This record gives C-alpha cells, structure tokens and sequence, in this order.
C-alpha cells in the first residue's frame, strides 16, 4: 500500500542545464518530518541523506557539494524532488529514491545527457 | 568467476527456527544488493529477501515478513537468512541471488546452486527397499523414507542406460517413496547381475539390493 | 503485480522458432523484466535484463522485446540444449515478482509405452502393506491414462503416479503408477490390472498377474 511513484522513469536534458528529478509518495494532510526519512544516490555514493527536517551534508559525496538540493515545500505534497544544476555528462546514469514514512520504499531512475 | 554457495539448510519441524548462509566469491561483495529466492518443490520461484550493501536496508514479500530476518557481513563474504516460527508452506529450495549494478538494475546476475529446507513433524527415517521382479524390465522400491534426498545407483554406476529413477512422491502418510527401473533384454536375466544401491544420506543408511527373477 | 506467462507449455522441433508471452497487471518501471532458463534440478541462468540486452555469454538466439505491460522472448532456431522451463521476472517495483512459468518441450514423433506390472515382494507383505506397481516406459506424448482394475472393479484414492523428464537422448517420457493396499485386502483378491491409453496405442494395453501364480 505504501508506494513510491516515478512520473518519469526516464530523464533525457541537455548538458549544462538544470534538472529536477521527482520520486512520489503518499502524504495525507501534514507532513511529521520526524517520521520522515529520504535518500538519493547515484552509482556508489550518496546525493541526499534527509533525516530529522535536515540534510545531512557530512555524508554526502563531494561531487555533490553546491550543485544538489532536497526541495523542502515539495516535500508536503509527498514529493520527493532532486534538483541538480550545471548538468554535466558523468550525472548521467541509474538514480536510486529511497522514501519511508511510516511504510517504505524504493525506485530507480534513468537519466541520459546529450552532449551538445 | 563469480561463485554463490548456499549452506544450512535440512529438516525442521512447525514453528521451529533455521538460518541458511550463503558464501560469495569472485566479485567485491560489499558493492552489491542480495536476494533470498525460493522454490516448492514442483513449483515455481519466488523471491523472499533483500539487503543494502551496508545492510541499512531490508525488505521481505508479505508471506515472511514478521518471522524472516534478512542480514549480511561484508567482511566474511556472507549473506544469512534467520529463518522462525517456519510453516510447511516455507518448505522449498533456497536460492541467494546476487542484484547486479548498483542498485539491482541488472536483475539477478548469478545464483548459488540452493539448498533444501524441509518444513515438517515427521521424523528422519531411512528407506525400505523392496525387489521389483520381472525386453524385461526390473527395479527397486524405495519406501517410506524421510526427508528428501535419496540416492540412487545401479551395479555402482556401471548401469546407465536404460535406467528411470522416478521423482519421489509425497505420501499420505507424510513419508517419502520412489521407483528405480531398467529395462534389459530377457537373456540377461541370470546371467548379469543386478544391484540396486540407495542411499539416504539424512537417515545415514545404504543398502545394497540384488533383484532377481522369482 | 503480477505476470501472466503463456502459454503453459510449447512443444517444439530444434531448428523452429519460439515465442514466449509475459503479461503484467501494471507497467513495469524502466522495463525492468528479466528472463530466466531453468533445467531440472539446476538454478536459473538469467537471460535477459531490460526487457531487450542479453546477459552475458548468453547465445544471440535469445532475443528479448517489449515495454510497459506486454513483453516477448524468442528463440529463434532452437538447439537441443535450449528446452527448459522459462521464467519472466519484474524488478522494477517491490515485492519483485516472477511469472509461473513455461515450458518449453522437444516435440518428437509419437511413441508407444511398453508396459509392465510387478507384484509385491514377499519382503514387503511383512510390513502389512502391498504395494503393486505399473511401469509405463519411453512414450511421447506425456499425456498417457493408467486405471486400476482389482478383480475388474475400477479404483480410486489408493493410487500415485509420478513422471520423469523428458529423456536426454530419447526425448521420450516415462510414468510409475503405484497402488497401496493392505495385506488383508490384497490376499482377499485374484486379479491385479493396470489398463493403459495413450495416443500411441490403437488398442488399449492391460498387464495382469494372478495373485499367487
């Protein structure tokens, strides 16, 4: 019953762009952050740790630093968005959203990067 | 050279516990996901189990959850399954699977060879084994045995052709029977010898037997 | 979600071409379909992965299509060692789930049973059981009918069959009828008869003995 949801499984942009990456999940009325855990990761190393309303910055990969973001208010509508910006061709492969709230749950995404 | 060795498996009766391992080899262990998958006999597959390289995650089908416990140790190349309060319905072949990619995105790359897990009151109990007497044909009668596997040869593995060793049936008693058959030409009756050797490795027993014409 | 494999099973000469259905009751995420081969008594061998790449060392005669909710997998001029049981599985979406399975089975010229009964063994009566068996040897097809006859009454819930694979080098099939009594009840009857049908057979096939000749 409880389900994470890709919209799309699959992201194709264009390098040097902006990307926001979204994985669902269900929330019905007010969100308890205590509740709440969110991870991204891409190959072997970790995006976002989100526990306890905080990213966790001192587990995240330095490859990462400056360019990746939790969004917060998304997170209310039981969505689960990465934002990456200056998109280059190594950000391009299998994303992994892992969501608990209560129940938990994973997905995996695709994302593709054309060169020019 | 990926290799997969499962362990621990055997006989345990209703509402009892066990815990299969599963040994790696030929790839860096901690960098993949593991799966429990299983099979009843005669059926089809069905996955059990998965576990996060650092064991941070774990998730289990429905039928499992509650009484299956999921766990792994990097160092000693190992997976486990802590198996409890197990229902005849868990009696199947255990698989370990290893998830290839980073997250499982090569589905199950390679598998271990199983091991048995046989969920039931009844106690080990080697076979009897009975003459089936007579082209003609001939056999032994396997008989009440208890559990599975049985072993069966003939003249020690110097017979092979002509040779049907049925899959054993379960019977209503709960106790386990088969047939060992060969055809062979008449004349030979007499003339060749014909052993039937079985061997019933949890009960510990072997026995020889010679069938002959009556 | 579940997969609806089909058909159940597919009977086949080496050298045809073989399609294998997989059906989901929801669209698997990334196409994340497996196919998986497995012989009697090994584990599976894994195929193919997404829906479409072959796994490695995996033979270009295993092809993989589909999307969404219908996917295919084909055997294109099959070998000898390609007839196993098939099995597609979703990962896309916890729990994973795998299909029942189909068969994929040697079509070969039909072929007729030999047929044999054994009495019990003198050894066995001590038990207080009697056990009579009917040995039903290298047929094609598998689908074969065995009735027991004592003293030409019809029997029911007293008997077991069992069926071994199809043959290495034969391709044929072959079937154990066991039927279990009591000794009290064997030694209160004459004739013991195992009537055998089969496609093979014009005319029924019946082995008999008298109890005691």
């Amino acid at each position: 019953a409880f389900t994470v949801t890709v919209p799309k499984d699959l992201y194709v942009v264009e390098y040097g762009s902006n990307m926001t990456i979204e994985c669902k999940f269900p929330v019905e009325k007010e969100l308890d952050l205590a509740a709440l855990i969110v991870y991204w990761e891409m190959e072997d190393k970790n995006i976002i740790q989100f526990v306890h309303g905080e990213e966790d910055l001192k587990v995240q990969h330095s490859s990462y630093r400056q360019r990746a973001r939790l969004l917060k208010d998304q997170l209310s509508l039981g969505n689960a968005a990465l934002q990456i910006t200056d998109v280059k061709l190594q950000d391009a492969g299998v994303y992994r959203c892992m969501i608990s709230y209560g129940g938990a749950d994973y997905k995996r995404i695709t994302v593709k990067v054309n060169a020019p | 050279e990926v290799q997969l060795v499962e362990s621990g498996g055997g006989l345990v009766q209703p509402g009892g516990s066990l815990r299969l391992s599963c040994a790696a080899s030929g790839f860096t262990f901690s960098r993949y996901w593991m799966s429990w998958v299983r099979q009843a006999p005669g059926k089809g597959l069905e996955w059990v189990a998965n576990i996060k390289q650092d064991g941070s995650e774990k998730y289990y089908v429905d039928s499992v959850k509650g009484r299956f416990t999921i766990s792994r140790d990097n160092a000693k190349n190992s997976l486990y399954l802590q198996m409890n309060s197990l229902r005849a319905e868990d009696t199947a072949v255990y698989y370990c699977a290893r998830e290839g990619g980073w997250f499982g995105e090569l589905a199950f790359d390679y598998w271990g060879q199983g091991t048995l897990v046989t969920v039931s009151s009844a106690s080990t109990k080697g076979p009897s084994v009975f003459p089936l007497a007579p082209t003609a044909a001939l056999g032994c009668l396997v008989k009440d045995y208890f559990p599975e596997p049985v072993t069966v040869s003939w003249n020690s593995g110097a017979l092979t052709s002509g040779v049907h060793t049925f899959p054993a049936v379960l019977q209503s008693s709960g106790l386990y029977s088969l047939s060992s058959v060969v055809t062979v030409p008449s004349s030979s009756l007499g003339t060749q010898t014909y052993i039937c050797n079985v061997n019933h490795k949890p009960s510990n027993t072997k026995v020889d037997k010679k069938v002959e014409p009556k | 979600i579940v997969l609806t494999q089909s058909p159940g099973t597919l009977s086949l000469s080496p050298g045809e071409r073989a399609t294998l259905s997989c059906r989901a009751s929801q669209r698997v995420s990334s196409s994340y379909l497996a196919w998986y081969q497995q012989k009697p008594g090994q584990a599976p061998r894994l195929l193919i992965y997404d829906a479409s790449s072959r796994a490695t060392g995996i033979p270009d005669r295993f092809s993989g299509s589909g999307s969404g909710t219908d996917f295919t997998l084909t055997i294109s001029r099959l070998e000898p060692e390609d007839f196993a049981v098939y099995y597609c599985q979703q990962y896309g979406s916890l729990p994973w789930t795998f299909g029942q399975g189909t068969k994929v089975e040697i079509k070969r010229t039909v072929a007729a049973p030999s047929v044999f009964i054994f009495p019990p063994s003198d050894e066995q009566l001590k038990s207080g059981t009697a056990s009579v068996v009917c040995l039903l040897n290298n047929f094609y097809p598998r689908e074969a009918k065995v009735q027991w006859k004592v003293d030409n009454a019809l029997q029911s819930g007293n008997s077991q069959e069992s069926v071994t694979e199809q043959d290495s080098k034969d391709s044929t099939y072959s079937l154990s009828s066991t039927l279990t009594l009591s000794k009290a009840d064997y030694e209160k009857h004459k004739v013991y008869a195992c009537e055998v049908t089969h496609q093979g057979l014009s005319s029924p096939v019946t082995k008999s003995f008298n109890r005691g000749e």
